[PDB]
RNA sequence: CAACACGGGGAAACUCACUAGUUUAAGACAUUGGAUGGUGAUGCAUGGCCGUUUUUAGUUCGUGAAUGAUUUGUCUGGUUAAUUCCGAUAACGAACGAGAUCUUAACCUGCUAAUUAGCGGCGAGUACACUGUACUUGCUGCUUCUUAGAGGAACAUUGUGUGUCUAACACAAGGAAGUUUAAGGCAACAACAGGUCUGUGAUGUCCUUAGAUGAACUAGGCUGCACGCGUGCUACACUGAUAUAUAUAACGAGUAAAAUAUGCUUGCAUACUUUUCCUCCGCCGAAAGGCGUAGGUAAUCUUUAUCAAUAUAUAUCGUGAUGGGGAUAGAUUAUUGCAAUUAUUAAUCUUGAACGAGGAAUGCCUAGUAAGCAUGAUUCAUCAGAUUGUGCUAACUACGUC
């Protein structure tokens, strides 16, 4: 049927909806390629290349990305696709197959599975930066 | 360049299925060729917005502006002039003073919107507050989007 | 008509004025709450609007003001505070103190914590101005109350 | 007299009548030094 | 990093009154400290349980 | 009823008491709706005067809003609420037919 | 100082190096030859 | 000049007797009291004098006087 | 240092104390005497609050012991973020500080919950395919994601090394998280004649009080300039400028004066409307900006499944004080205000200075930081190059030593 999940890097959130379909993937109303930077494009195609083209051919994927900037969105998308594929195989397909798939993703990178939790250190008075200070002089 | 190998299934049914720029340039070129919307003459002497602080310096830009606006209208179905002014805003170097974004010139925007509206592309309503896209335009934009997608792809 | 943000600030400011107004009035008694004697005060505020640290400190300044010896008064108050079951107490007196050079004098007893949120949680604190002949004396009282629990203590029966 | 209902001389602290350093955010109308004396009972607690 | 007097002292007191129940698992020890001790913070209870386990 | 306060624990106590009160009488409540917390933050210079280092403290007034829509006779629910509140909880009317 | 002019690897720098041309003129030569930076033929 | 009408003085005295108390408010360029449509400067002048004669006591808090009559004052004001 | 974008001090007026002057009574009381007020004098008379000492790790007692001030306890050593622990040990036992507590931010409860949040369910079209996909109006199980309550979760857990093998550390693994998970907040004792009476109706004394240092009004001035020193801003170009296009952010913040009618005469007086805050939106304006309207007292409207700029892509220059650089000046029409000249601010055309990577010197900084890029808020009638928040773009170099 359908499973819904997310990815979260910095202040970005990317919701992934993994349903029964044919291999159509959209990002909001718009096709998956239409995200712009060619270098970071490859990062979002990266899980498709680790898993081949057959697995997506049974499933349609819809993605909703809100918040955060450019780099943050790309990682959140990458993370959400990961979390989506693996979660769908745990509810619907098969736990052993899912474990094999999870092993392939883990073997490549843990960043796909679970987002980096780095976030801002607050500004503190006495300087423009988070820790940086005004120039002192004698 | 424009074509690349793809690892998923494209749909090609809408403007949301094709890259902004190719659609925009072709539609702008088509619009000027057809001659549906005027230049108009006074528009060559003014700037797009104050962040430019220079002439627009690119000749065919008015058709491009119309083309982008039309696309924005399919993207976001209810908007007014302020949305456009904010959209086309960019940064203004204030000389010694810091930068700020500064809004796009509203007459040229207002005129484009009005010409499209006259030609049945876009529509002022109370049911949805501002300008929306309207039916002759919706059909044309969708169809032109298909025509371009096929023509570019193979 | 007004917003919730506006409502909350006005409520707070009204409290602050009333608190200072209680301070101007309340030299004739201790502390016995407020009602949300009473006829005139109610009339004024309605006309306008349409162990206890404060008590100990108020008592202490009245004793000091009456010109009783400073040590005797401090000791009397401190001993009374401890008598009332205080886990600790500190009374500070600042200003001229029978000389032409200003000074302070500390009178501490008991645990009397000072660091972190247990300090805010268990210590009640009070400031009082005693005007005497050559200017003003500052009373600052700190009382550490009966305790919930004090977080450091760990023990087993 | 010739007051103005705008600008610096138009207004003053609700508690102390200083013309300077007044918080008009949220319409408090109190000077910041006075505000520090009242800051707990109004509800503007410190945390982080 | 280490453990302060309050922690160590408590750690010694537990065992003193409950050695027989206490055992070589941290989670079981933590369960025992939660039952026995009067400590008000999670982090502190865990810290005591860890040191009693040690 | 809609409950607005600057005391979390007081609002929570009110929430539980009206919830129990209603559930005796089988009344239709739509389960506690916690609104986004608004904080009134004031950023204050320390020292009444300039001297010494520039040192700031950041004050926060955190206001709690919570919401329950209810289908019943008004009078009993307001009377149950109004007597059970502490005055730090500000109670406002909301009512439905379903 | 410039000493490059109008008349007589497809990078602009290579063309400028080989024929001693300004980079807009180097670009003009590239465009003529063929019939910011991006994939090559 | 700066006269205060005989009726106005009587009304201020009467108000003070009727209530028992008056919240004058310190500022003098505010034109009326909410419950007396009387020049605040005049009310302030008479209260200052009355306190000086010792028939009315003021507590005072920021911007507000809080005047309560002495018992001798309460009797005196009637005539 | 611990003064010098500090006195929230971004002063057109007022603010204001000052300069040139002009007024006023707002001189209580029992004419007369008599005060009251004072951004007047005194922080080396003082209260309060705050800075430093110092956010380091220090400080103190009971009893004991060693003519006295005193010293021991509170230490050769190991260890640590830490008079933190261990260990030794004429001291044993304590207490405050510190840790701890508290606020955020970090992860999980398929429990707790659905409004002004989402998600589906389902009608209905518009569009394309093709035995669904995109797009809008109407009704209405779910709670994964939006929100926020309660509660869980790490203790160095396991393994391996080093360590009196003691306190403990090191590495690897596990794990949402391993530098007490990251960040704050809180601030002992004893000080400093540190700072503040220009925050206070906190306040002593000393001064002053109708030819006032009170209150108040008009100008002028705090911004002037042979010249010396701070903190910032903007640059010196091609990993760039210029011009189009595309993508995409978080914290927020928002309500006794205006206008129409009447009586007197456009002036004055009175009534009525509904007026001051955010502006969507529709018209008009090159632009500034205007006019007309609409919703918002706010998870509801401004506005947010999108409000920024650095992004990135495609064009145009083509290294030349150059189309770099925007100081400087000249001419404008707007906008705020009683008042804009010493150009308030705004746009528009023209005008085109130094500056070729900075001597001697000297500052900040260790991971979502630094740097770069913005932006919200504070003051605000009007005024960010300031401060304070907040994000996005995400480096270098260790990971230690005296």
């Amino acid at each position: 049927k359908r499973v819904q999940t997310f990815g979260k890097k910095k202040t970005a959130v990317a919701v992934a909806t993994v349903t029964n379909g044919k291999g159509l993937i959209k990002l909001n109303g718009k096709n998956l390629d239409l995200v712009e930077p060619y270098i970071l494009k490859t990062k979002v195609y990266e899980p498709l290349w680790l898993i081949g083209s057959g697995k997506l051919k049974n499933l349609d994927i819809r993605i909703r990305v809100k918040g955060g900037g450019q780099t943050s969105q790309i990682y959140a998308i990458r993370q959400a696709i990961g979390k989506g594929i693996i979660s769908y195989y745990q509810k619907y397909v098969d736990e052993s197959t899912k474990k094999e798939l999870k092993d392939v993703l883990l073997r490549y990178d843990r960043s796909l599975l679970v987002g980096d939790t780095r976030r801002c250190e607050p500004k503190k008075f006495g300087g423009k930066g988070a820790r940086a200070r005004y120039q002192k002089s004698y | 360049r424009l074509l690349e190998p793809v690892p998923f299934v494209k749909t090609n049914n809408c403007i949301k299925d094709v890259d902004a720029d190719l659609f925009i340039r072709s539609y702008a070129t088509h619009l000027k060729l057809h001659n549906k919307i005027t230049y108009p003459k006074w528009c060559t002497f003014v700037k797009t917005g104050k962040g430019r602080k220079l002439a627009p310096l690119n000749e065919d830009w008015y058709f491009i502006r119309a083309s982008s606006i039309l696309r924005r209208l399919y993207l976001h179905p209810d908007i007014g002039v302020g949305f456009l002014r904010r959209q086309f805003s960019s940064k203004q170097r204030r000389g010694v003073a810091p930068n700020h974004t500064s809004l796009a010139s509203g007459k040229i925007l207002r005129s484009i919107l009005q010409q499209l509206e006259n030609l049945g592309y876009v529509e002022q309503n109370p049911k949805k507050k501002g300008r929306r896209l309207t039916t002759k335009g919706e059909n044309a934009i969708n169809n032109f989007a298909r025509y371009i997608n096929k023509k570019v792809y193979n | 008509p007004i917003s919730k943000k506006r409502k909350f600030i006005n409520d707070g400011v009204f409290q602050a004025e009333l608190n200072e107004f209680l301070a101007r009035i309340l030299a004739e008694d201790g502390y016995s709450g407020v009602e949300v004697r009473i006829r005139e005060l109610t009339s004024l505020v309605q006309k306008r609007f349409f162990l206890c640290a404060m008590a100990q400190a108020e008592s202490l300044r009245y004793k000091l003001l009456k010109g009783l010896a400073v040590r005797r008064a401090c000791y009397g108050v401190l001993r009374h505070i401890m008598e009332s079951g205080a886990k600790g107490c500190e009374v500070i007196v600042s200003g001229k103190l029978r000389a032409q050079r200003a000074k302070s004098m500390k009178f501490r007893d008991g645990y009397l914590i000072s660091t972190g949120e247990p300090s805010k949680r268990f210590v009640n604190t009070a400031t009082r101005s005693a005007q005497l002949k050559q200017g003003v004396l500052g009373i600052k009282v700190k009382i550490m109350l009966p305790t919930s629990i004090l977080p450091d203590n760990i023990s087993v029966l | 007299v010739h007051p103005k209902k705008y600008g610096q001389g138009s207004r003053q602290c609700r508690v102390c009548s200083n013309k300077h350093a007044i918080i008009r955010k949220y319409n408090i109308n109190i000077c910041r030094q006075c505000f520090r004396e009242r800051a707990d009972i109004i509800g503007f607690k410190k945390y982080r | 990093r280490v453990r302060t007097k309050t922690i160590k002292r408590a750690a010694r007191q537990i065992v003193e009154k409950y050695y027989a129940k206490l055992t070589l698992d941290f989670q079981i020890n933590k369960k025992i400290t939660e039952e026995v001790a009067i400590i008000p913070s999670k982090r502190m209870k865990n810290k005591v349980a860890g040191f009693v386990t040690h | 009823i809609a409950l607005t306060s600057k005391n979390l624990r007081a609002i929570e106590k009110v929430c539980s008491d009206i919830m129990k009160g209603a559930k005796e009488k089988n009344l239709n409540v739509s389960g506690p709706v916690r609104l986004p917390v608004k904080t009134l933050r004031i950023t204050t210079r320390k020292s009444p005067c300039g001297e010494g280092t520039n040192t700031w403290d950041r004050f926060e007034l955190r206001i709690y809003k919570r919401l329950i829509d209810l289908y019943s006779q008004c009078e009993v629910v307001t009377q149950m609420t109004s007597i059970n509140i502490d005055p730090v909880v500000e109670v406002e009317v909301i009512i439905t037919d379903s | 100082k410039l000493n490059h002019a109008v008349f007589i690897v497809i990078t602009p720098s290579a063309i400028a190096e080989k024929y001693k041309v300004n980079l807009s003129v180097a670009r003009a030569v590239i465009n003529h030859l063929a019939d910011s930076q991006k994939l090559y033929t | 000049y700066s006269y205060i009408p005989k009726q106005n003085k009587k009304l201020i005295y009467e108000y003070l007797f009727k209530e028992g108390v008056i919240v004058v408010e310190k500022d003098a360029k505010i034109p009326r009291h909410p419950h007396l449509n009387v020049p605040n400067l005049h009310i302030m002048m008479t209260l200052k004098s009355l306190k000086s004669r010792n028939y009315v006591e003021e507590k005072y808090n920021w911007k507000h006087q809080y005047f309560i009559l002495n018992n001798e004052g309460i009797e005196y004001l009637r005539e």
